[PDB]
RNA sequence: GGCCAGGUAGCUCAGUCGGUAUGAGCGUCCGCCUGAAAAGCGGAAGGUCGGCGGUUCGAUCCCGCCCCUGG
């Protein structure tokens, strides 16, 4: 006969996701850094090496905080948290970030406006891109299952040189596109006060949504954040 | 835009001039660029058609009146001596025109047979095709119509069109505009196969056209920006000709329609090399050219017709009596090319790139001249891109280049474009990679791109080229070291962290929270952080209610939504909403994020230079900027907060379950809460209650308002609660509790108080007066009969005392209990019950 | 790497118990004189045989435990005896038993490694301790208040117990009646994870809290974590944005036949259009034949690409009675 | 007015302990292991030297 | 940005170029029925037809501006 007189509950996927991303980096001796969503420009674009007036900065839309020509805006990306990390923690660092993060896109299947981005930073003498390489392998690892493998290709980022984009293969079976990395740009590190020719570091980016989209089959992402029960009541009650 | 489309055969072309024969599948030509940053977005083959598909001349045509449409009976020569009658409904061609015929048999891209219908009553011996029929561009509105000259009738389709090509659609990073052209990527994929590269902007592949005077008298105010300032002129152009099949269809294969010989000129030179081109009637200009900024209020018409609103940063071509363009971004229609236009003036500038991108995009005009100049082009071929133009048009247009060129190349002129030479450890590649490269990896890999390398012991010299003004910093030369070898030799090895200190305290309260709320019924969900249209006018708030001082979005994806969130209720409200209103009417619904509460109007703070760090007064000014961000738990709760079942038909949801959620959120930061009664909109003023932690309050709980429910079309009884986290201190307390072995004393009390009385009160003056003796109290009983006054209400109590070190008596017990009594009449007016 | 996925159930397993009202204590692994003498257990039960302490604490007390009750059932005792006469305990701790006689292995020379047969050898020579959950219960189960007078536990209670492991292990259960000491053979559940046997649930057998000392009214929870298989599943939900149909069924089945038996039957009926089932009334009397019952269940139907219609999910219903019919002879109330 | 119809619960201070350390030795890459307490003479002495 | 085309009940939609949307399917309510339900039969309620103005004696419908979608 039913005895649960509770009724069901249950904690969203994308924060059991965050948590469990959250686990698997402070396993390795990472910290979980913080974030304001409304950053600065200073933060958000300047510290992290974008030209002004340059289609690096304006190619990529923003919402803006009124009025016009403010300095401020929600930010684009978790990135500045290295800023904030780099200004005011004593190196080494080793640090991820999870937040919502803001993008000018339609709300559609595979798109979301409001999403949920990993910022990861790196910063220690004699970091490598061998060292972002194997932190990404451990990452997706701890996301894909033991058989999981990744791709790393040259792309570009106005706050890493060299730039890439990570690929993952856990259709049935391909190279689907998973986040961006690559080296801090030593700007970055000047615009923190830090020796590019003592300290090297690497960064990561990727979206939650997206990560639980191919991880877990979802179809709609609209499902992931309108809120209807009926998409996290199947997830169970989540520790 | 930053897209960039181009045919396979044409890249096949250029590369193959320094290493002929090169020829790659499609498949791995998409791999190839992929693995050294060319995003593929996608690659379209031309066609495929099968069969009798040829090239036609319409010999005849007869217009069948009488019908939906103007249709044509037509008569098409198809190379035999036998003409055939094909019906078409399209009106974009005349007699004479050579078109491209699909005949019984054939089979078109889509698995469309073709076979002869009777139709029209008429009969049809095939189609005349259109470019969307024959997949080989977009149009569809009329039937293709080559050039005169393409080909003659009866030659192949297939061949004369082109259609074994394919299209490669590239996504071109910013830091990368010399890949905007044919030249970029066919010498980008010399690097990536090793091969030798014949650039196709050298003076072999464009010999210089002779230099015998100035063409045009030219002014340049230096303080534009611009860099180079080029003219030559082409006399005699015949006004009927038309560019030949092959550049036409090129420029149709890379995105771009063609017009005229002149205008298909400069689009084709530009595609190939990267510079931006550009031809003016010279018959139409009026006196000396000049390069100046704009002045306040001045406009321009641009040669598409439409006035344009200028600024003093624009920079404009101007002559004596008009605007003759807009510098990089479009020409104007004073000196524009018509079909009458026999002289033209060819036009190679070198453009600011911060100039270009800032007027472009305030104008809205991302021209293909524009997206290149904010990206930099390459200075150094604005000669060789003019020569070659010039020489193009002349062939093609029948018309004499003029030996006479202006060349402004700044004050004083610049002889050298190179960057500034960078000085690098020959290693340094490898360093930053993992990996141990070959020996003259670096130089090979950095004179393969077109930089000067010079070796000084162990240190490089390297000078980047013209073209590529992204390489300014040693990071720069080891990213083209690192994705020319490619990415995939980098080893995976896990990097040296230290000993962390975990999730801190408040990281670790949040998961608490979410897991107690969850596991008492409660379904998590992401609240928005943008407000609903209007939500604070249906919650009835004040006009200064400190909910409403929020942040503003300028450009945000719902005009009717810009603030932000200083509450996640209005979030909430509306996932409730979706969920009842889909037959999920027992629904508890909680969420954990932060809100924008901003102190002040937005002021922003200057740019601070990033060459340093930052002070730390600059760090402190930089956050006061910045609208307070604390850390919110809220939830609401509607419907059913029992289930029915076999028990029961359940219980509504009311007030006392959002309570019960402070106490879980409470339970679950291990501190104590009290709640008074509170009155704070959109609650119900008699069922909400103010929470608080020892004297701060951290927010409201309790039923919402009956008139905020009925103007937000909530369900009734609709409840909620919101708790400032941030104002709840983090507690790690250390109980060391001794369990006292003698019996226990069980005694009950009940105390008649004045009904608007809080129980909690009369239980915390119970136990005060108790004393250390009273081990546990729980309300048990509320009682409200007339035997007991109006307004007036018996609370009874279970009691439980018991001694550290000694067995009580009853009296021992009834003494407390009588202190405790004394006490509740003394804090809340309690009466021992009669 | 972290916690494993067995110690981090742990962790959600004891989380999820002291949430619902349960108080965890540390269980001694030393039985108590002769406790399976007290629970009336068979001579040749499983759980008799275990591994006995050469120099124990207390004479009378040398045996190993086989089983967490016994421990949790002794602090139930001190906490009722000394006034707290309403709790309910659980403990998640390892047990111990032997599958022979105590078995000794030979000294293996220490100067190196012993061999991967060594090992294996030395395993197999040692009981099997797997790890086990476990709870009691006694007294009243929901406190009284200004709601009401309160509720005394009942057999419910251990098994809605069960079901907060196994939502905690994210695994599904199955109950069925059973008869085990020391649980009342009328009201005991054997607790199944697909087709392995996990433990028992239940109300104590009368004889049993008599000879025990034990509140009346005890009730009891064990089960072997070890059985339950760990899971991770991956759920990819898709919400229909099309409205639902409502409709409620009332199916007569004989007296034994388990509510959830129906609900599986309807549900193994229905089809894809079921979104949802819910038991809200058991009927007995006389309008109801002797030694059988009706149950009326809650039915929510969706399709995912379209609006249904009333016969849409009367013919959904219609396939769920006959499949009630042909698995637990149910009969449409008429 | 009383509103948590749940009686008390608690786990008990030393898993509580036993969390703590745990998390904080993961913290710092460290791992959890497994043992028996009915252990072979093999293991508990002769192998410790 | 372009002229179109969509915005209509709680959900998914149909339909109207001036005085009723005789709106559909499902959702809500009532009666018969049942111990209590559901189905079934018989009935009801509920839309200010995206918002703000204008035209008109009257606007879902015509006009202007605006917000939200697809091409
Ligand atoms: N959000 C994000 N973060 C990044 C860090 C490094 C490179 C690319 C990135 N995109
Ligand atoms: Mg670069
Ligand atoms: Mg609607
Ligand atoms: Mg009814
Ligand atoms: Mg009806
Ligand atoms: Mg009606």
């Amino acid at each position: 006969l039913p005895s649960t007189r509770v009724p069901a509950g249950a904690r969203h996927p994308i924060i059991m996701l965050a948590e469990h991303v959250a686990d698997t980096f402070i396993a390795m001796g990472w910290e979980l850094a913080e974030g304001p969503e409304v950053e600065t420009e200073q933060f958000n674009f300047d510290a992290l090496n974008f030209p002004a007036d340059h289609p690096a900065r304006g190619e990529q839309d923003t919402f803006y905080i009124a009025p016009e020509d403010s300095r401020q805006l929600l930010r684009t990306h978790t990135s500045p948290v290295q800023i904030r990390t780099l200004l005011a923690r004593e190196l080494p660092v080793y640090i991820i970030s999870i937040g919502r993060t803001f993008r000018t896109d339609e709300l559609d299947a595979t798109h979301t406006p409001i999403f949920h981005q990993v910022e990861g930073l790196a910063v220690d003498r004699g970091l490598s891109m061998a060292h972002l390489r194997g932190t990404l392998d451990a990452f997706a690892r701890a996301e894909f299952g033991p058989s999981a493998r990744t791709r790393i290709r040259p792309h570009f980022f106005p706050f890493t040189e060299p730039s890439a984009e990570v690929d993952v293969w856990f259709g049935g079976a391909a190279w689907v596109e998973w986040g961006g990395c690559g080296m801090v740009h030593p700007n970055v590190l000047r615009a923190t006060g830090i020796d590019p020719d003592l300290y090297s570091g690497f960064a990561f980016g990727m979206g939650l949504e997206r990560t639980l989209q191919f991880r877990n089959g979802i179809p709609d992402m609209r499902d992931m954040v309108e809120g209807d029960v009926r998409f996290s009541l199947p997830f169970g009650v989540g520790a | 835009s930053n897209a960039m489309r181009l045919p396979y055969s044409w890249l096949r072309e250029v590369v193959a001039v320094g290493a002929s024969g090169w020829d790659v599948t499609p498949g791995e030509l998409e791999q190839t660029l992929l693995r050294i940053g060319h995003e593929v977005e996608e690659v379209i083959p031309l066609g495929p058609v099968d069969g009798p598909v040829t090239v036609g001349r319409v010999a005849d045509i007869e217009e069948l009146t009488g019908y939906k449409k103007p249709i044509r009976a037509c008569a098409v020569d198809i190379g035999d001596r036998q003409y055939r009658e094909i019906i078409c409904g399209a009106t974009n061609f005349a007699v004479g025109d050579l078109v491209v015929v699909a005949l019984p048999g054939a089979t078109l891209p889509g698995g469309f047979t073709i076979s002869a219908r009777k139709a029209y009553g008429r009969n049809s011996d095939g189609m005349i095709c259109s470019a969307a029929e024959l997949n080989l561009g977009a149009d569809h509105s009329g039937i293709l119509v080559l050039p005169p000259g393409a080909a003659e009738p009866g030659a192949d389709g297939a061949g004369v069109l082109g259609l074994d090509d394919v299209v490669f659609h590239l996504a071109i990073t910013p830091d990368r505009g010399y890949c905007m052209s044919v030249r970029g990527l066919a010498r980008e994929l010399a690097c990536a196969y090793d091969l030798d590269f014949v650039d196709p902007a050298s003076n072999s592949r464009v010999p210089p056209l002779p230099i015998e005077g100035p063409a045009w008298p030219l002014t340049v105010q230096p303080e534009t920006g611009v860099r180079r300032f080029a003219l030559r002129p082409v006399i005699g152009i015949d006004p009927a000709a038309v560019s030949p099949w092959w550049l036409q269809r090129r420029l149709l294969l890379c995105g771009i329609r063609a017009t005229c010989p002149a205008v298909d000129v400069t689009n084709y030179v530009m595609l190939e090399l990267g510079h931006p081109m550009h031809a003016h009637d010279r018959n139409r200009i009026s006196g000396t050219l000049g390069v100046r900024f704009a002045r306040s209020g001045e406009t321009a018409v641009t040669l598409d017709g439409i006035e344009r609103k200028l600024d003093t940063a624009d920079v404009l071509i101007v002559d004596d009596a008009a605007t003759a363009a807009i510098g990089g971004v479009m020409g104007a229609a004073s000196t524009e090319v018509r079909a009458d236009s026999t002289d033209v003036l060819l036009e190679a500038a070198i453009w600011d790139p911060a100039a270009v991108s800032r007027t472009q995009r305030r104008l809205h005009l991302p021209s293909e001249a524009a997206r290149r100049y904010e990206r930099t082009v390459d200075p150094a071929i604005s000669v060789a891109a003019l020569d070659r133009c010039a020489r193009l048009l002349a062939d093609i247009a029948g018309g004499e280049v003029s030996p006479t060129l202006t060349d402004w190349r700044g004050d004083p002129p610049c002889d050298d474009w190179s960057p500034p030479p960078i000085r690098m450890g020959v290693d340094v590649p490898d360093r930053i990679a993992g990996v141990a490269y070959p020996q003259g990896t670096t130089a090979r890999r950095l004179a393969q791109i077109g930089a000067v390398v010079t070796h000084d012991g162990d240190t490089l010299t390297v000078t980047p080229p013209s073209w590529r003004p992204d390489l300014r910093q040693p990071a720069d030369l080891v990213e083209e070291v690192l994705r020319l070898e490619g990415l995939e030799v980098i080893p995976s090895v896990l990097p040296p962290a230290p000993a962390g200190r975990g999730l801190t305290a408040g990281q670790q309260r949040r998961r608490t929270i979410g897991r107690s709320l969850a596991l008492s019924g409660y379904v998590e969900i992401l609240p928005t952080p943008f407000l609903p249209a209007g939500v604070f006018d249906l919650w009835g708030l004040e006009a200064d209610d400190s909910r409403r001082m929020t942040t503003r979005v300028l450009n945000p994806l719902e005009a009717d939504r810009p603030q932000l969130a200083t509450t996640l209720l209005p979030a909430l409200l509306e996932a409730l909403v979706r969920n009842v209103s889909r037959g999920l009417v027992d629904v508890a619904l909680f969420a954990i994020a932060q809100v924008v509460q901003p102190t002040e109007q937005t002021r922003g703070v200057g740019l601070i230079p990033v060459d340093r760090r930052p002070t730390d007064d600059e760090i402190a000014m930089l956050d006061a900027s910045l609208p307070r961000q604390p850390q919110h738990v809220a939830a609401v709760l509607a419907g059913l907060r029992e289930p029915r079942g076999p028990w029961g038909p359940g219980r509504p949801v009311e007030a006392a379950d959002a309570f019960e959620a402070v106490r879980i959120i409470a339970r679950a930061s291990r501190v104590d809460v009290t709640l008074r009664p509170a009155q704070y909109l959109p609650w119900h003023p008699g069922r909400c209650a103010q929470v608080f932690v020892g004297e701060s309050s951290v927010g409201h709980a309790g039923q919402l308002h009956p008139a905020v429910i009925e103007r937000s079309g909530l369900p009734k009884g609709t409840c909620a609660v919101e708790l400032n986290l941030d104002a709840i201190p983090c507690s790690a307390p250390l109980p060391a509790p001794r369990v006292s072995p003698y019996p226990a004393v069980f005694q009950d009390v009940s105390l008649v108080v004045a009904a608007d009385i809080p129980a909690q009160a009369v239980a915390d003056a119970v136990r005060a007066g108790a004393g250390d003796l009273l081990e546990d109290i729980a309300l048990f009983d509320v009682f409200t009969g007339p035997q007991i006054g109006e307004h007036r209400k018996s609370l009874t109590f279970a009691l439980r005392f018991r001694a550290p070190d000694r067995t009580l008596t009853e009296d021992d017990a009834s003494a407390a209990r009588d202190a405790a009594v004394q006490s509740a009449a003394e804090r809340v007016g309690a009466v021992l019950r009669g």
